[PDB]
RNA sequence: ACCGCUGAAAGCAUCUAAGCGGGAAGCCAGCCCCAAGAUGAGUUCUCCCACUGAGGUAAGACUCCCGGAAGACC
RNA sequence: GAUGUCGGCUCGUCGCAUCCUGGGGCUGAAGAAGGUCCCAAGGGUUGGGCUGUUCGCCCAUUAAAGCGGCACGCGAGCUG
RNA sequence: GCGAGAGCUAACUUCCGUAGCCGAGAGGGAAACAACCCAGACCAUCAGCUAAGGUCCCUAAAUGAUCGCUCAGUGGUUAA
């Protein structure tokens, strides 16, 4: 879980999914799990 | 978007007031929803409007729609999801109708269902978790694969039938 | 002192202090403004007459 | 829950089997319930219990209609428990086991004014470099400008003693029925002669 | 008020600015605004089918007042005396 | 040359607050309790009305009852020991909440803390109708 | 923090917008002590009571004395 | 017409950019031992040689021997 | 404040040019506050209209009207 503040993609699976007031990205690829909290 | 509803003759629509109630003979199940969103049985099958046609009616109509097949579809065959016990001298018991859990740590994992939920065990390495309520059973079963996620070396613990994990392999 | 009593006795009845003033601008017949205070504190009927006078001067 | 008064008498040496138990010695009288402090009729549930006896003719005429109620005999001391609510009076018998742990409080003995090595340890200073700052003497209360002032409830002299105090898990020894005495494992808070309250394992291992 | 004292008043002498023509009993006409007289309400315009007189009592001095001044750290202190006049009227009227 | 004070003015006046958001209910009980229509309509003197509150329990909010609300209950020396509970971790002491909301929104004064007297506040329903013997008339905010 | 269930907008996917679960020596409560001057001053048991033209008195306490594992004096 | 200076000693308390314990994600993470990041200030954070030292080096240990703030906290508290 | 130098296009910095205020300027506003915004106090008054500012409550004054935005407690500390 790396804590980036500049979350991009990376790939052709990751997927920008808005949470609780939250930048998450789910993946299956478990290195591109960034996360801005 | 999502109109077509699959309603048999088993079950019981109700929408009085805001509490929408669904009767069945494997059980009957209430589903809470909102008021401002329009949905009856028109004619045989039944259909959902939405109000507006921007995001707030939409998201939850497909929402909506979704709830009340499951709801019918759990009154009419109900839901049961099928787990696995995989690895080396683990295995599962059966005390009443509680789960026992055995694997890898000392003492065994007593699992105690909710009210509606019951489990088998139709063999030694073979969970099976039976409902009414998808939701409910879902919840249980996933408290089930909590206790011992597949590690990524062997792939042990719990997982639905024919899980594709792919081991990582440390040497 | 004055005013906080008079928009008082203009909610008494349905209206406040803005709206009771300005329906007596509109009518040049009615100009008390002082000693208005004393008159919702002793005499109501009075200053009931003057807000009826006030919504009648308005809509 | 359960517990019942006594009076601290003294500590004494005792093998048990084949070790030296240190033990303090403790008078659970009879105690008498005076009053039962039922919810309903108060607020919460208790009981009121007395133990040393005393002379009607010292007893307050108040007193004594207190005691006319359940009607046993006046009594010089009266407290409550919880939970505690049996028929008839209070014996250590059939309360307190010889093995179970249990909750022994009372007064501590005060020291009266005692400085801050004493009461809070404290350090005080050094005896020989040259001072006028030696035993005790408290070094600084704070800081300086900023929050000008020492903060409440703070380490200063004071009167160290006189306190309520509860010792946890005491063992019982042994259990003289009759001779209405017991014996704990250790030392006791406060002095011979002294009130104390024997009281169950509250929250125990 | 400003000046003229209308209103409902049953016969009291009251005090206010001066009323030029010194004398006494000098007639004083005023124009009204309100008043219940024989508990009749009365608003204004209308008001002016009554009108109040009014006889002047004296022209009395007004209470000693001293006007005192001070600004800190400039000096400025000042002091002067002052009464306002004034005159007395009898109200009797409509 | 305006109106004297008097005090036959006493009204006992209730107060529900089902539903009711917990901004209208405090100003307006705060209101009343300075001076609504105000008798004599004198500051010198306190001529409020009195304020019942009901319910209290079932006090209604918008979407920060969990979260940004939080009553701050702070101690003599607070060293370490700030004390800062959720509004809704307010369950403890439901009348606290009203209570504690109208106070800020009176004077500060010796008087004001006077009038903080006549504010009583009651978690329930039919239970609270018990501590009213007096006048019970009931008004709604809007 | 993080990890999941049901699940739309992207008729796939998704811990998320509705809703719910699990989860830290931390938070709250639990444990020991204080605490009604909590001037919104709380509750319970018991006692003396319906004088006199400020004062005799009841219940009760104080002063004084002799002491104390209580204490600077209190 | 005065805000007493360094260091130590005494006595504390606070921040979190966390030295140790607590909970996590990731790994070039098999296990054991680590690396890095995120959450988390409840408590703890040893004794000595040299030097006025604050630092720093060294001996011997430790889960750890954290970094700063408070007039480089503290002389109507001490030292000098 | 504007227009420059010096200074890191830092400083409640410094040095010149120009406008205004403070200095010697009360009053209203900006919570508090020399300077900023509005305004230059002859004296008296239980009179009225406005400016800058505001009009739920703690102070006076529409929890005002219509069309939008923002799920944030942004408003109520900043950027790549
Ligand atoms: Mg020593
Ligand atoms: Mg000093
Ligand atoms: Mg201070
Ligand atoms: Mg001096
Ligand atoms: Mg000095
Ligand atoms: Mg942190
Ligand atoms: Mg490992
Ligand atoms: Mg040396
Ligand atoms: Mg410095
Ligand atoms: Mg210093
Ligand atoms: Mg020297
Ligand atoms: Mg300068
Ligand atoms: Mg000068
Ligand atoms: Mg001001
Ligand atoms: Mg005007
Ligand atoms: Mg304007
Ligand atoms: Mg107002
Ligand atoms: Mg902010
Ligand atoms: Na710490
Ligand atoms: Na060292
Ligand atoms: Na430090
Ligand atoms: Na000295
Ligand atoms: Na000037
Ligand atoms: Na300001």
């Amino acid at each position: 879980m790396k804590v980036r503040s500049s979350v991009k993609k990376m790939c052709d699976n990751c997927k920008v999914v808005r949470r609780h007031g939250r930048v998450l990205v789910i993946c299956s690829n478990v290195k591109h799990k960034q996360r801005q909290g | 978007g999502k109109q077509p509803i699959a309603v048999p003759s088993g079950v019981t629509v109700n929408a009085q007031d805001g509490v929408f109630k669904v009767k069945g003979p494997k059980g009957e199940l209430t589903v809470p929803y909102n008021t401002e969103l329009t949905v009856r049985q028109d004619g045989d099958q039944l259909l959902v409007e939405r109000p507006s046609d921007a995001q707030k009616h939409r998201a939850l109509h497909g929402l909506t729609r979704t709830l009340v097949a499951n709801a019918v579809k759990g009154v009419s065959d109900g839901y049961t999801i099928n787990l696995e016990l995989r690895g080396v001298g683990f295995r599962a018991k059966l005390t009443g109708k509680a789960l026992e859990m055995n694997i890898g740590y000392s003492h065994p994992v007593i699992i105690e269902p909710p009210a509606g939920v019951t489990f088998a065990v139709p063999e030694p390495t073979r969970i099976d978790v039976s409902g009414i309520d998808k939701q409910l059973v879902g919840q249980v079963a996933a408290n089930v694969r909590k206790v011992r996620k597949p590690d990524a070396y062997h792939g042990k613990g719990v997982r639905f039938v024919g899980e594709q994990i792919a081991l990582k392999a440390g040497k | 002192l004055w005013i906080q009593r008079i928009n008082a006795g203009a909610r008494l009845h349905g209206m406040n202090y803005s709206t009771f003033i300005n329906g007596l601008k509109r009518a040049n017949i009615d100009l008390n403004r002082k000693v208005l205070a004393d008159i919702a504190a002793r005499e109501p009927e009075a200053f009931k007459a003057l807000v009826d006078a006030s919504r009648n001067a308005r809509q | 829950m359960k517990g019942i008064l006594g009076t601290k008498i003294g500590m004494t040496q005792i093998w048990k089997n084949d070790r030296a138990i240190p033990v303090t010695v403790v008078l659970a009288g009879p105690c008498p319930i005076v009053q039962r402090k039922t919810a309903q009729t108060d607020g919460y549930e208790a009981v009121q219990i007395g133990y040393a006896p005393k002379a009607e003719r010292k007893v307050n005429k108040p007193m004594q209609g207190h005691f006319a109620k359940a009607g046993v005999a006046p009594t010089r001391i009266l407290r409550e428990f919880r939970g505690f609510a049996p028929d008839g009076d209070s014996v250590n018998v059939d309360i307190f086991a010889e093995g179970e742990k249990i909750d022994a409080t009372g007064t501590s003995k005060g020291k009266g004014t005692q400085g801050v090595m004493k009461r809070w340890n404290f350090a005080g200073g050094p005896a020989s470099h040259g001072s006028k700052k030696w035993h005790r003497r408290p070094g600084s209360i704070g800081q300086r400008k900023t929050p000008g002032r020492v903060y409440k409830g703070k380490r200063m002299a004071g009167h160290m003693g006189m306190e309520r105090v509860t010792v946890q898990n005491l063992e019982v020894v042994e259990i003289r029925a009759g001779e209405n005495l017991i014996l704990v494992k250790g030392a006791i808070p406060g002095a011979n002669g002294g009130l104390v309250v024997l009281r169950s394992a509250a929250k125990a291992s | 008020i400003q000046t003229g004292g209308k209103q409902y008043r049953v016969s009291e002498g009251d005090v206010i600015r001066v009323e030029s023509l010194q004398g006494e009993a000098g007639d004083k006409v005023e124009l009204k605004a309100l008043f219940v007289g024989g508990e009749q309400t009365v608003f204004g315009e209308d008001a002016g089918k009554y009108t109040v007189q009014a006889e002047v009592v004296e022209h009395g001095r007004g209470k000693k007042i001293y006007i005192r001044k001070y600004k800190s750290g400039v000096q400025y202190r000042r002091r002067t005396g002052h009464r306002q006049n004034f005159t007395a009227i009898k109200i009797l009227g409509i | 040359k305006t109106y004297i004070p008097k005090n036959d003015e006493q009204n006992w006046v209730v107060v529900d607050a089902s539903g009711v958001p917990l901004g209208r209910l405090a100003t307006l009980i705060a209101s009343r309790i300075r001076g609504k229509h105000r008798p004599d309509f004198t500051p010198n003197m306190i001529q409020g009305d009195f304020v019942v509150v009901i319910n209290a329990a079932q006090v209604a909010l918008t979407g920060k009852k969990l979260d940004d609300k939080v009553y701050t209950r702070y101690t003599g020396y607070q060293g370490g020991l700030k004390t800062e509970t959720a509004r809704e971790a307010l369950s403890k002491h439901p009348e606290r909440v009203i209570e504690h909301a109208v106070f800020g929104m009176l004077p500060k004064g010796r008087q004001g803390r006077a009038m903080h007297t006549r504010l009583k506040v009651y978690a329930g329903e039919t239970h609270p109708h018990s501590a009213q013997k007096p006048q019970v008339l009931k008004t709604q905010p809007l």
